[PDB]
């Protein structure tokens, strides 16, 4: 029966990111003065389903030059990290309900890294050596940044389980009380996911294809599967971090309607923000990670220490 | 006995063309942005602190049902 629960999370979570797919095409077509992908079903609600099919009827080819081991392992490690993230979500009730969610949550998006790095390497081809090498320096540019953020956030949970945040935000949403540590969330979470005007790894004007660039049919789709259930994972975090939807006990399925509104618009507005702006250098990316938003981030940690003891607002838990 | 019929631009003259760059201003004054930002952060502590220091009466609340329960 738990069993028949991580199939209910796990199918329509990969049903959303293919519809997440036609979904963007469709937002940046109209964003672009055209249409999109319309032909394929009606309002092409039947091309996901066309390009799974076939990418996975086309013939997946191993490099000659490439290590068989790691090109084989990294995709199947993104996909299965990709889906792993969801479990301590709470949409209201969690399907794993752990005491420390978010240290959960920051070590494996930390070790979802590795497949992009080991992709890369394990081809052996020169632009995935670039695009490997581009997701090292995006690691180092965010990571510190995006860790004491969270911990200023959570400063007003008493503790780091998801479930609590719901409590927490019970009258007001949280970027009512820290906008400033929201911006700056955002902003690397695009950078986290990869996205457009971070989106480096890939390079696709720059590198070709960056680090997957030797890769075809089923490994690549798969890596692309786990690009964009990172992109609603990431939003769904941020949603439930920052815009605290009210949980009645009794009908919960408001909360999960709220929250599932609150994803959505978050996710589209990254869509939106891909069409409107140039991409970053990565040496630029490093910079603004590094001179501006970690002294920011800094303060604002030293002021959301402070900020509860100075008007006695601790929260509860030990 | 026709007249010569070709393709010329109208008697007088066709309308005035813009080329000028017209980039409006279409912003508030910095000083109204900061203000609003800090007037919300302001309102979010003082509705933040009511609220936990509820959550502290009620949490002590559930301990005093436990001290009652423990012997
Ligand atoms: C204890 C003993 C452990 C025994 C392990 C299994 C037995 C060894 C053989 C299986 C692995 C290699 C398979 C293989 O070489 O096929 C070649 C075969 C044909 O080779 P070829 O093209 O003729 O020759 C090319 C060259 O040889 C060029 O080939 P290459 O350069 O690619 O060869 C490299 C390969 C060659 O193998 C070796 O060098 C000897 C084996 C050493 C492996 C052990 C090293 C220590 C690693 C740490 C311990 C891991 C746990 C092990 C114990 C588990 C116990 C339950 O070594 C490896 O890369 C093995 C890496 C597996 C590590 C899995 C770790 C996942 C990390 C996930 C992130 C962390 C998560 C949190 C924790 O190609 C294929 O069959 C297709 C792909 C096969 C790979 C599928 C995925 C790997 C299989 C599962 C491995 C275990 C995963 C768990
Ligand atoms: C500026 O041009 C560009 C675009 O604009 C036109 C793009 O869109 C774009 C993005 C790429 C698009 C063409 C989208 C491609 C669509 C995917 C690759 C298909 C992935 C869909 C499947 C693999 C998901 C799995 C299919 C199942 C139905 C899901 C359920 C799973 C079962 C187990 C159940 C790029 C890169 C681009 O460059
Ligand atoms: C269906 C028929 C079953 C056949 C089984 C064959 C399995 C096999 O190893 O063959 C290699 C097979 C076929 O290659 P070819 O010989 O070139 O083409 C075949 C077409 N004639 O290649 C593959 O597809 C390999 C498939 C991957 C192996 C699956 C198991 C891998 C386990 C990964 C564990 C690590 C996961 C990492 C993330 C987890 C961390 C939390
Ligand atoms: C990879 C690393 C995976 C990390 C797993 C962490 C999961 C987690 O944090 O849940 C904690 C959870 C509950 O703890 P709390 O809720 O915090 O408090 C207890 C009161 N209920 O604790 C557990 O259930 C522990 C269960 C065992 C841990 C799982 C270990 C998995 C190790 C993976 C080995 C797989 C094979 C080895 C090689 C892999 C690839 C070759």
């Amino acid at each position: 029966m738990f069993m028949i629960n991580i199939l209910s999370l796990i199918i329509p979570i990969l049903l959303a990111v293919a519809f997440l797919t036609l979904v963007e095409r469709k937002v940046l077509g109209y964003m672009q003065l055209r249409k999109g992908p319309n032909v394929v079903g009606p309002y092409g609600l039947l091309q996901p389903i066309a390009d799974a099919l076939k990418l996975f009827t086309k013939e997946p080819l191993r490099p000659a030059t490439s290590s068989i081991s790691m090109f084989i392992i990294a995709p199947i490690l993104a996909l299965s990290l990709a889906l792993t993230m969801w479990v301590p979500l709470p949409m209201p009730y969690p399907l794993i309900n752990m005491n420390l969610g978010v240290l959960f949550m920051l070590a494996m998006s930390s070790l979802a890294v590795y497949s992009i790095l080991w992709s890369g390497w394990a081809s052996n081809s020169k632009y995935a050596l670039i695009g490997a090498l581009r997701a090292v320096a995006q690691t180092i540019s965010y990571e510190v940044t995006l860790a004491i953020i969270l911990l200023s956030v959570l400063l007003m949970n008493g503790s780091y389980t998801l479930s609590t945040l719901i409590t927490t935000q019970e009258h007001i949403w949280m970027i009512f009380t820290s906008w400033p540590l929201a911006m700056m969330w955002f902003i690397s979470t695009l950078a986290e996911t990869n996205r457009a005007p971070f989106d480096l790894t890939e390079g696709e004007s720059e590198l070709v294809s960056g680090f997957n660039v030797e890769y075809a049919a089923g490994p690549f789709a798969m890596f692309f599967m786990a690009e964009y259930a990172n992109i609603i994972m990431m939003n769904a975090f941020t949603a439930i971090l920052f815009l605290g939807a009210s949980h009645d006990p009794h009908t919960p399925e408001l909360y999960t309607i709220n929250f599932v509104l609150k994803t959505l618009a978050l996710t589209i507005t990254f869509l939106w923000i891909r069409a409107s702006y140039p991409r970053f250098r990565y040496d630029q990316l490093m910079h603004l990670l590094w001179k501006s938003f970690l002294p920011l981030t800094l303060a604002l940690c030293m002021w959301h220490i402070s900020l509860p003891i100075m008007t006695a607002s601790i929260p509860p838990q030990s | 006995a026709s007249k010569v019929k070709q393709d010329m631009p109208p008697p007088g003259g066709y309308g005035p063309i813009d080329y000028k760059r017209n980039l409006p201003r279409r912003g508030l004054s910095g000083y109204s942005m900061f203000a609003v930002g800090i007037g919300t952060l302001l309102f979010g502590y003082w509705s933040m602190m009511k609220w936990n220091r509820e959550r502290r009466r009620l949490q002590i609340e559930d301990f005093e049902a436990r001290i009652a329960l423990m012997p």
